[PDB]
């Protein structure tokens, strides 16, 4: 199949700035390359088709160019609504294939997370499991590291995490991490700590509680 | 000028089959090709195959050949995608779209259909408080539900400022877990009541939980 590789994975820009996105094809797709925008919870929206034609009703600030194996989507001046995921797509050959996507996000000042730890409730402990939650609030950029520690021992393979979409008002991210173990395993230990590394922090921040 | 309207969300056990419909309103269904494209949670787009309803001719991606059958009924302007021998990895939103053979693009798209494949059974969540420490942060942990989605609001949906509701994670038990938090002034902890309202529409479950220090 024809493989489409987009670059960069993430563009970080301010409103009003010019955005340039690239698509590289494993072999020539001639002119048969389309661009789509996608926002959370929505179907893709067609922007550009046959490399350079604007889809019906798409704003003038969107344009595409290129041929063969090299393509570009340009947003002349970014509007707040343009911060989204973009995909290129070919059909010079079957199967029809898509690029892996480029995210365009709002660049803002570096902001350190506000860190909070939450012990499991007494209500949950009754059911025989214990979840310990670490919250990282309102930070920029997206890159952050959470390290769980139980009585100073580094945990691995027993936590899951999730990150919000970039906030519309302040352009920050937030992160939640859950450490999960059974009641019995939980009662065997005293100190539960969440260590946070981020580029807005001079050194890692730790929050803990004693069981 | 054309609406593509898909059937509702599906929940299936491994090994079973799902059939999703895509009804077109507007335009000329007989002059169109219809493609099916899927997207797993947080991943990219994958083409499955297509059909030309006027000829009944269908094609498929090789990765799916044998598992996917695409059909169409001209009399009802409806296309169908059947995916059999379902596995967990088939959990995704499935889209129908109009494929334009002149340039190779997909212009009209359906709203999408969520298909969740798992051995788990439709189950309501347990809601546990994330009590504020002794600006403060408090929240709720919405644990052990199936399938997606859940909605969380604070104080009957009236408190919206400073709320973050995180994407759910999929646990190895096959059940989902989500947290929702809100930052508030510490001074209001003594007076202001905080309740998280959880609605799991797939199990028709409504849970309220007051979060106190």
């Amino acid at each position: 199949e024809i493989v489409l590789t987009q670059s960069p994975a993430t563009l970080s820009l301010s409103p009003g700035e010019r955005a340039t996105l690239s698509c590289r094809a494993s072999q020539s797709v001639s002119s048969y390359l389309a661009w789509y925008q996608q926002k959370p919870g929505q179907a893709p929206r067609l922007l550009i088709y046959d490399a350079s034609n604007r889809a019906t009703g798409i704003p003038a600030r969107f344009s595409g160019s290129g041929s063969g194996t090299d393509f570009t989507l340009t947003i002349s001046s970014l509007e707040p609504e343009d911060f989204a995921v973009y995909y290129c797509q070919q059909r010079s050959n079957w199967p029809l294939t898509f690029g892996q996507g480029t995210k365009v996000e709002i660049k803002r000042t570096v902001a350190a997370p506000s860190v909070f730890i939450f012990p499991p409730s007494d209500e949950q402990l009754k059911s025989g499991t214990a979840s310990v939650v670490c919250l990282l609030n309102n930070f920029y950029p997206r890159e952050a590291k959470v390290q769980w520690k139980v009585d100073n021992a580094l945990q691995s393979g027993n936590s899951q995490e999730s990150v919000t979409e970039q906030d519309s008002k302040d352009s920050t991210y937030s992160l939640s991490s859950t450490l999960t173990l059974s009641k019995a395993d939980y009662e065997k230990h005293k100190v539960y700590a969440c260590e946070v590394t981020h580029q807005g922090l001079s050194s890692p921040v730790t929050k803990s509680f004693n069981r | 000028q054309v609406q593509l309207v898909q059937s509702g969300a599906e929940v299936k056990k491994p090994g079973s089959s799902v059939k999703v419909s895509c009804k077109a309103s507007g335009g000329t269904f007989s002059s169109y090709a219809i493609s099916w494209v899927r997207q797993a949670p947080g991943q990219g787009l994958e083409w499955m195959g297509g059909i030309i309803p006027i000829f009944g001719t269908a094609n498929y991606a090789q990765k799916f050949q044998g598992r996917v059958t695409i059909t169409a009924d001209e009399s009802t302007s409806t296309a169908y995608m059947e995916l059999s021998s379902l596995r967990s990895e088939d959990t995704a939103v499935y889209y129908c779209a109009r494929y334009d053979g002149i340039y190779g693009e997909l212009d009209f798209w359906g709203q999408g259909t969520l298909v969740t494949v798992s051995s788990a059974s439709t189950k309501g969540p347990s809601v546990f408080p994330l009590a504020p420490s002794s600006t403060a942060a408090l929240g709720c942990l919405v644990k052990d539900y199936f399938p997606e989605p859940v909605t969380v609001s604070w104080n009957s949906g009236a408190l919206t400022s400073g709320v973050h509701t995180f994407p759910a994670v999929l646990q190895s038990s096959g059940l989902y877990s989500l947290s929702s938090v809100v930052t508030v002034p510490s001074s209001s902890l003594g007076t202001q009541t905080y309740i998280c309202n959880v609605n799991h529409k797939p199990s028709n479950t409504k849970v309220d939980k007051k979060v106190e220090p």
